[PDB]
């Protein structure tokens, strides 16, 4: 039977050359004898190119090939929360099967055009730097970008932990549930990850798809899909998720690796082609719906790492083209002690305050700017061998903001707690205190109104701005902490 | 000619052209 | 201070001169280095 | 004819004709599926057999699979009844308003205005707007760079335009997004109907769009920009009006004709792009322009990669720009609106043989003042501003008068600025500024020119300030 | 089976088999060979014919000549009677020392550990290395890997590891020398004995070496690093102990592969790459891993193409090591030997939870100033140092200090620096470096700060120097 | 191919056929051109000097027997140069008695002009050094493969001494060349080019050669192969993809500079660049007692006297750290064609690296070194017999040093 | 023009120049202007690249120099006895940058008897003809 089954005719770099599969279509799962499933990707003439999902050991020139008529679905739904699964969607922490009821296909086109609405809920990640200039929304597709090791995953990871302050609340409209999917990684840095994410009690409202370095290209290749597939069921039901791509570079390599493999022209840097619509019919499929569809979310953070800051290299040129903003991470900042490493000036959000908080934006807009100001003199801080007290006055707002964005990993802040604190240094109340203590001030300062002022901060939280009230207990509660301070 | 290089010394001419405009004025 | 003036002046536009010139050396190296890896990917390619 | 698949390799499928083959670029609907596949056809490999390349996902496409030539390339309703719809690639409606339903369809792959077609005259084009008249006049069947990209006003100044273009020329415009960001076309759906220039009550929307959405297949974001100017093509040839075309963006046109080249194997050229890099944009940027019957003007955004303005995709199609058109956020910042530059943004149109002595040296007489002012900018602030001389003081004072008076309310932008649209003639631009220059003001104070259209609004808006 | 050789091009040799084609990663033996001749199968080309990679040189072979299928996957001798023992690709003694008498014997070819089975454990492990301590902290059974260009200081740094660690170790060591020198084994070996770490009469050995040096065919390149890893597994998870891994080059394994690519009828990805790089780099790296079972602590030398840390593969390896020793030719330059580079070094242990604030406070006051001064370079080399506020030319002083005082004299590089190697204590190391942060040395002289060990060394050398 | 002691003296091509029509070579052994490298355990650590007869090389990138060191810069540089100097130096011990110090020679032409070899070979004889010496020539014209064979060719002359307990000295000059040949030949042949259109086997090709130099243990003959191969730069690169190639397969390159060679600073050597992965070990002890710590301390003076191309405020260890390094880098100059013996570094380096030198005039250096060495080679050859003898620097000899510098240098300064 | 067919722009230089060609040969003068050599040269390199020919420097055929010299050849000043005919060739190349090194130009540079370089610079300074009368030469 030629028709419903095909002969191996030659196998090898996991390439396996089918003979017969008259019917199979494009994409289609095949089997090959040994148990070992394929996809068929190049349906030719007098041949099918089937990408073998495993070590191609186990299959031999002759191999029997046989159908499967299905095209590649995923588990989903809530029952995958807290699991760590492959990139089918198979349990790979070996804590049991995931009982999940629906299975939703991998690749799906994005919603249309008409099925949406303006991004307008705020996606919190209680990162300052990024929550009050690189403003994320729930639907927006925001890129991570830098080179290797500037903190690109953690602030994805900060971000996830984050959530819990919502999903452990009652308004179900703020809960967003966590997917992250890691692509090429090797497997102990994953498991370090999940650790971590359960040490901080977010593996309850995370997903983990995994398709690390040793795993086949194929798996590596899908990975980014099924999990999206996994996160569309929320989006769907008028629930809200984030999905952190890390990495989008691995999976474009991974991609390559088949396409060069299978024979199809290479263009720049050896990328076939359609490798830009490999990742623009993923990055789609994240969006904001609209009540009419259930008013839910899928927003995602994709992760691309640069090469010597080489953001105009391919991959990095795609996604950047694609993504509503980026957060560009930078080396000589890590090393300056900027951590999180964020580019301010580059860094970008198209959606904007169209998702800050009235609260931040209160705050956030001057911060914006005298940064923005601060920026352009900068450089002649080490030289000012005498500057008049205008732009002298600039760089000290310069220098005590930015070590304001400064922050520690694993501690993502409510936006109540960073709003008090911006507005203590925007206000002018740290402008005569030391750069060198910046640091200390805000971790006392805010451990002393998360101690003793919770009713200021539940205002601000709630009337969700700074009324003329809550500004002046702010203004005596800094100008007395600041006196205790310098004693 | 290496585009790191390239950079590396741009980033120090701008500084200079920066502080020099200044000092100039 | 009008040799100082002048001085700064001249370095001042000499660095700007430079760097209209590094930034156009830059674009000639990076098109380039992209011409140049690609061609080796294809002769690579063209030879099996 | 009847074609089979004869092979599916990503976005490229073969087809094998028995009797009959398509000629190239006709396009080829495949038999048995969900929704509408196209197949361009891209050449003739031999034996019975094409190459195409699809117009949306092969997914699930079976060898052996029916095809029916459609005797043709990729057609399109054509026609009033696109006013104000959003449409596919090969002419569907995804706005879900129904059927674009019009006489007459318009095949996508046109040849271009013979030679004696060509107008052989240099008008300018007017749009209304102060800064874009006065120092960087489009030109009629030219094309316009667009420069600048957000926070700086591109969506209301695009939508200006538009009215602009239905208020003084009674043309219409349409909108080929070529790579658009589903979020981003839907937003500029609603924010449009917004401000009226679509209306989906009535019969009065003044623009049509064609998306090609960054999803598409490399094929449907290479020929989009084709249909949008399809479309644009009937308000000239079949209504001879001036139609205005947007192609948001100019590159990612080119991207999308690498990505397509890449598929059918071809060897790339310098920097990656496509060997036919030059043809693909010359066979359709060509297509623009003003014939004895009208013309169609493009506004064109450009996206320049690595910063490289020698890199081959911006090299390339500046060969064809007529005009710049400069959004600026530094200009914005001065609250200053339209944010245009009125240095960096440039005209081919601007010599005294075109534009007239008169235009030609009010325009030049802006600039060397705004130019000049550029200069004392650093004075002022360091040494303070008063070494500034009789002379000094007043290149200074008519400079700010003048950025000023280059600023101008939107009727675009009266559900939201509370203010009245202002439509400046030509005429009223060129002396406005000639007087300023003169002199004739220079008693008026700054903030009457701020925000007003003809100069005599600044001369009212100085009585009501005092 | 049987099959006969049909095609010879190099190290890749095509066999047709009549009957019975043996798998992919199979072993076949030559026939009619002084030597043992192996050809690991590698594609299925179709017409019961495969196309193989030769384990040596293909010299004197000939069309039609035999082969037989072994039946399985290189096998090679695993066990405690591998220590003290010198090995091939293949598992033959090449220490004229007789058979490696295992009770058992492993295939090179295996599956990565899963999931379930990683450990999250992390503990410093000290060096007596200032640099690496101070900054970039290796962490017991963990990832270690030293990236470097040509002779800027990659097997130096791992031998004076193996000096300062390897040698206490109570557990077993396995160093695969992977297209390296050969006088280099022969330097090692001979030291190993020399230090009673191989004992040539006893079992006291704790050390297997393996080797595929640059004299090899690069068949034989791609594989020694998994026969040396396969004998590292064995101590892993049959014996439970605490592994100590040592290669020098991993680079050597991919460069092996893109050697024979081509003749494998593959278009070449970017840099003249394989396109199966990275995962060919993924199943292998994936196995060199410590588990619940046993732990191993592997330092991979890592050879960076033309200096280009973007090459295609020092690139791909980064994300296989959870610590990142970047050797530089910039710094070596200058004469400041270990060469690492200070800013492009990392540890995943590089947390105030891990090492403490006292260790991390001082590491990154130490890379901010290094960073300050890097930015300053530039510039006061064009405009001086005149217009430099006193704020910013003591951190270019103490730049320069610290600079020196992280070079430090190799007990296994004196015949470089004529200079006692000192190994230094993690406390001498914070120590020292928060002392010169704090102002306390700004008196003595840059020189007074290189080539020493402990800061007290620094104080005397300030005298010595005072004339 | 023909090997052994026939060859001496005589100028072949790559397959041993004689090209100075002196008649055919009395041959009597044949040897594969293409044989793997002795293995682990048949060698021993390199521990016999290689001396060149140029102290920069000798004092600061030692030679030892059995080792590999590169020769690399750019065109005109001097590389051929420290090849030629070289094989001169080697009369010294050829034309003695001990037949553990004799260094038969061989030096391999690639890819370069027949009227500069035979320029070559003219020099050679002019300096009674053909005598040692076996020409493999591999020239522009001679086809692809002669080219391309013509240093395994080479190689294999050489390995006849090496493994008959005697010494031998090959020079590849240059690698390059041949790597263009191989190219050419590989190309020629439908392989599918690689990196750079080099064979995807460029590294391959040039390790399987170089690894064939080496020391072997007493229980194979105590003989060695010593090669100093060379590989053109260009614009001075040698990050470059074929320079390190090479530069990872040797023990350690010698890399000269334009820039040095046209300011005055020949041989050109980089000493911040330029390494020996034997170290001392290739070295008397009366060198390493002189030059022990030289090498880093010039490297540390490299830096700090660009750190001051702007006198900034620099204390004292620094501006002596200055004075040492310009006296040491005006002693480490040397002319052509001029080897010295061992002692005769010793005597010269002694005297800077001891301070004597630090108050004379840079300029005067030079000249002051042809003086003072003239003196002690004419009056004192006790001590130079002694040094070179005990092999080591005595505490008389040392006292006997200190005292003749010391005041013929004031006699010198009168 | 821009929309033809590259053959159409690769071919119309040729044909012009035999044109020219006539008036040579027959005792009359003729003037040619190449508007521009740079865009003939990429329709020939559009051409080289599909019929698959290796690119070389810029990605260009081996034989663009060939291209040009050909053409600006058959420009030339007869002599009596051939009718003292002559034809003259003003080609022009479009340069990025103010870069007259690249592989084009100078191959340009290395055909014709002196050049006209316009500089951007004096073009808005107001100096124009933007000529560079230190670098232009005959």
């Amino acid at each position: 039977d030629l028709e419903e089954t095909g002969r191996v005719l030659s196998i090898g770099d996991g390439i396996a050359r089918v003979h017969g599969l008259r019917n199979v279509q494009a994409e289609e799962m095949v089997e090959f004898s040994s148990g070992l499933k394929g996809m068929s990707l190049n349906l030719e003439p007098d041949n099918v190119g089937v990408v073998v999902f495993g070590n191609d050991k186990l299959i031999k020139e002759g191999d029997i090939v046989k159908r499967t008529g299905a095209i590649v679905d995923v588990p989903v739904g809530e029952e995958l929360l807290g699991r760590v699964v492959d990139a089918l969607g198979n349990a790979i922490d070996g804590k049991g099967p995931i009982g999940s009821k629906a299975r939703r296909r991998v690749g799906l086109k994005a919603p249309g055009i008409i099925p949406r609405i303006s991004v307008r809920e705020p996606m919190q990640t209680g990162i300052k730097a990024v929550d009050s200039l690189v403003p994320i929304g729930r639907g927006q597709r925001e890129l991570i970008i830098g080179d290797r090791q500037t903190g690109k995953t953690s602030i994805a990871i900060d971000t996830i932990i984050n959530q819990k302050r919502f999903n452990d609340g009652t308004d179900e409209k703020k809960k967003l549930y966590c997917i992250y999917v890691a692509i090429g990684q090797k497997r102990s840095t994953v498991a370090q990850l999940v650790k971590r994410l359960t040490d901080a009690d977010a593996m309850k409202y995370t997903i983990v798809v995994s398709a690390t370095a040793s795993d086949a290209a194929p798996l590596q290749y899908l990975a980014p899909y099924s999990g999206c597939s996994m996160g569309e069921y929320f989006r769907d039901n008028g629930k809200h998720a984030l999905i952190i791509y890390d990495d989008l570079s691995k999976q474009a390599v991974a991609y390559r690796q088949m396409s060069l493999l299978l024979r199809r022209p290479p263009g720049r840097e050896a990328y076939p082609g359609d490798v830009f619509y490999l990742h623009s019919r993923l990055l789609e499929r994240a969006a904001k719906m609209n009540d009419a569809f259930g008013g839910g979310s899928l927003t995602a953070l994709p992760v691309i790492e640069t090469q010597a800051g080489d953001v105009s290299a391919y991959i990095p040129t795609n996604v950047i083209s694609i993504t509503d903003g980026q957060i560009f991470l930078e080396t000589e900042l890590f090393y300056k002690g900027i951590r999180p490493a964020i580019n301010v000036g580059l860094s970008v959000s198209r959606v904007g305050s169209a998702a800050q908080t009235r609260a931040m934006k209160q705050v956030a807009g001057t911060m914006k700017l005298e940064l923005a100001q601060y920026r352009e003199v900068a450089a002649f801080a080490q030289f000012g061998s005498d500057l008049d007290a205008a732009t002298q006055q600039l760089l000290s707002r310069g220098v005590r903001l930015t070590e304001l964005l400064k922050q520690g990993q694993y501690s993502p802040m409510a936006i109540e707690e960073q709003v008090a604190v911006i507005y203590a240094g925007v206000r002018g109340y740290l402008d005569k205190l030391e750069p060198s203590k910046i640091t200390k001030f805000e971790n006392a300062f805010l451990s002393h109104v998360i101690s003793q002022h919770q009713a200021l901060l539940s205002k601000i939280r709630t009337d969700g701005k700074i009324s003329e009230e809550s500004d002046a207990k702010l203004k005596e509660i800094v100008t007395n902490f600041l006196a205790g301070f310098e004693a | 000619a290496t585009l790191k290089d390239i950079t590396r010394r741009l980033k120090s001419i701008k500084n200079i052209q920066k502080i020099t405009k200044s000092m100039k004025m | 201070q009008s040799a100082r003036m002048t001085a700064m002046d001249n370095a001042s536009k000499n660095a700007s001169e430079m760097i209209d010139k590094l930034t156009l050396t830059f674009n000639r190296t990076r098109q380039a280095v992209i011409t140049k890896e690609l061609i080796e990917i294809i002769s690579g390619a063209a030879a099996l | 004819t009847t074609g089979r698949i004869v092979a599916v390799i990503g976005a490229v499928v073969d087809v094998q004709f028995d009797e009959g083959l398509p000629p190239i670029l006709n396009a080829l609907e495949v038999q048995g599926r969900e929704t509408r596949l196209v197949l361009e056809v891209a050449q003739h490999l031999g034996e019975s057999t094409v190459r195409t390349i699809a117009m949306d996902g092969t997914e699930g496409l079976v060898r052996g699979q029916k095809v029916l030539d459609s005797g043709a390339p990729i057609r399109i309703p054509v026609g009033p009844e696109t006013l104000g719809r959003i449409m596919n690639v090969i002419g569907e409606p995804i706005d879900e308003r129904g059927p674009i339903k019009t006489k007459q369809f318009a095949a996508i792959h046109a040849e271009a205005p013979e030679f004696v077609e060509m107008s052989v005259e240099q008008e300018i084009l007017v749009t209304g707007i102060k800064v874009v008249d006065l120092l960087a006049p489009y030109a009629k069947g030219g094309k316009i760079g667009l420069f600048g990209g957000a926070g700086v006003g591109k969506t209301v100044l695009i939508m200006e335009l538009i009215n602009n273009v239905a208020k003084a020329h009674g043309g219409y415009s349409v909108f080929a997004g070529v790579g658009e960001r589903t979020r981003e076309g839907n937003d500029l759906y609603h924010e449009m109907i917004e401000s009226g220039v679509i209306n989906l009550k009535d019969a009065t929307s003044k623009v049509a769009l064609v998306y090609g959405q960054m999803n598409e297949p490399p094929g449907a974001r290479a020929r989009v920009a084709l249909t949008g100017l399809t479309v644009a093509e009937y308000f000239r040839d079949q209504e001879g009006q001036d139609v205005l075309l947007f192609i948001d963006n100019i590159f990612r046109f080119t991207q999308a004709g690498s990505e397509v080249s890449a598929l059918l194997g071809r060897i790339p050229s310098a920097v990656g792009y496509q060997p036919t890099l030059a043809t693909d944009m010359g066979t359709m940027q060509e297509r623009i322009t003003t014939t004895k019957k009208g013309s169609i003007t493009s506004v064109q955004a450009i996206y320049v990669p690595a910063d490289d303005l020698t890199d081959p995709a911006p090299a390339t199609t500046f060969a064809h720009l007529d005009a710049t058109t400069v959004l600026s956020r530094a200009i914005a910042e001065l609250g200053i609106y339209p944010a245009v530059d009125p240095l960096d943004s440039t005209s081919r149109i601007m010599d005294p043989n075109i534009v007239g002595s008169e235009h030609y040296d009010v325009a030049r007489g802006v600039q060397k003042i705004l130019q000049d002012y550029k200069s004392l900018q650093d004075i002022i602030a360091i040494l303070g501003m008063d070494e500034l001389s009789e002379e000094d003081k007043l290149t200074v004072s008519r400079a700010r008068k003048i950025q000023r008076f280059l600023s101008q309310p939107f009727q675009v932008a009266e559900v939201f600025t509370g203010h009245l649209g202002k439509l400046v003639p030509l005429k009223e631009t060129i002396k406005g500024f000639q007087q300023i220059l003169a002199g004739e003001y220079d008693h008026l104070p700054e903030q009457a020119f701020y925000m007003v259209g003809p100069i005599e609004e600044a001369v009212a808006k100085a009585d009501k300030l005092a």
